[PDB]
């Protein structure tokens, strides 16, 4: 795959800030799109977004939705390729 | 709700062996996320099967894995001298799914 | 490659509390879980915790529900375990192991928790 990738903290964690990642994986094996994000105070945060390892969640998801109920940090992850470039929830 | 699996099972060298993990419909009955791994004595465990059936780079195609209902099944063909181990199943552990191991198999592989 | 790497050796008092490392290397840190096992020596493995190093979130074993402490530093890499008010039948070894399936896991840490 390749997937949207996002860093907000991407100064002390010494990352690229925006863009795409391409997914290095195994033979076979699964590779996935997340995206994570914040709602604190009704100002919604981005937290990151990039490539997810193979997750028997992520199976067949074509929309990254966050499925926990009222999470500090939500997160979804989605199979396909910058499936993660949009997130909702519910 | 815990996985159980035999005590220990042995076998001549050039056998197949089959170890088995049974649990409930609740879980292995109803998800393909069972695994094994290959834990020599003093060692950290090696995942050799994932997914009821898929193997890792690196793992010998003797190891096969299957599910049948309620039970998932690690297969070894052509048993070797360094075959002999412990070897346990788990579940997929994280997201909606929470961990959990089963007693483990003590494979004897006697030459 | 792929490769975790823990904390060294631990001698706990009762009571006590113990926090141990895990230093992944060879691949995307952030890019799946981190999950913790222990083993009682000459035992199964026992399953004690998921952290999501993205989200931030923690799962736990409900045998262990309030006192193991489950961390990550992601700007060097490094998962924690802390399990405090030790006990006897603490003493493990205690393993790191990465994403959902397990695929690769540390080296293991020894902690013996003996008065």
């Amino acid at each position: 795959r390749e997937c949207i990738y996002y860093n907000a903290n991407w100064e002390l964690e010494r990352t690229n800030q925006s863009g795409l990642e391409r997914c290095e994986g195994e033979q076979d094996k699964r590779l996935h799109c997340y995206a994570s994000w914040r709602n604190s105070s009704g100002t919604i945060e981005l937290v990151k977004k990039g490539c997810w390892l193979d997750d028997f969640n992520c199976y067949d998801r074509q929309e990254c939705v966050a499925t926990e109920e009222n999470p500090q940090v939500y997160f979804c992850c989605c199979e396909g390729n910058f499936c993660n470039e949009r997130f909702t929830h519910l | 709700s815990a996985l159980t699996q035999p005590a220990s099972v042995s076998g001549s060298p050039g056998q197949s062996i089959t170890i088995s993990c049974t649990g409930t419909s609740s879980d292995v009955g109803s998800y393909n996320y069972v695994n094994w791994y290959q834990q020599h004595p003093g060692k950290a465990p090696k995942l050799m099967i994932y997914g009821v059936s898929k193997r890792p780079s690196g793992v010998s195609n003797r190891f096969s894995g299957s599910k049948s209902g309620n039970t998932a099944s690690l297969t070894i063909s052509g048993l070797q001298a360094e075959d002999e181990a412990d070897y346990y199943c788990g579940t997929f552990a994280g997201g909606s799914y929470y961990g959990v191991f089963g007693g483990g198999t003590k494979l004897t592989v006697l030459w | 490659q792929v490769q975790l790497v823990q904390s060294g050796a631990e001698v706990k008092k009762p009571g006590a509390s113990v926090k141990v490392s895990c230093k992944a290397s060879g691949y995307t840190f952030t890019s799946s879980y981190i999950n913790w096992v222990r083993q009682a020596p000459g035992q199964g493995l026992e399953w004690m915790g998921t952290i999501n190093p993205v989200s931030g979130s923690t799962s736990y074993a409900q045998k262990f529900q309030g006192r193991v402490t489950m961390t990550r530093d992601t700007s060097i890499s490094t998962a924690y375990m802390e399990l405090s008010r030790l006990r006897s039948d603490d003493t493990a070894v205690y393993y790191c192991a990465r994403g959902g399936w397990f695929d690769y896991w540390g080296q293991g840490t020894l902690v013996t928790v003996s008065s």
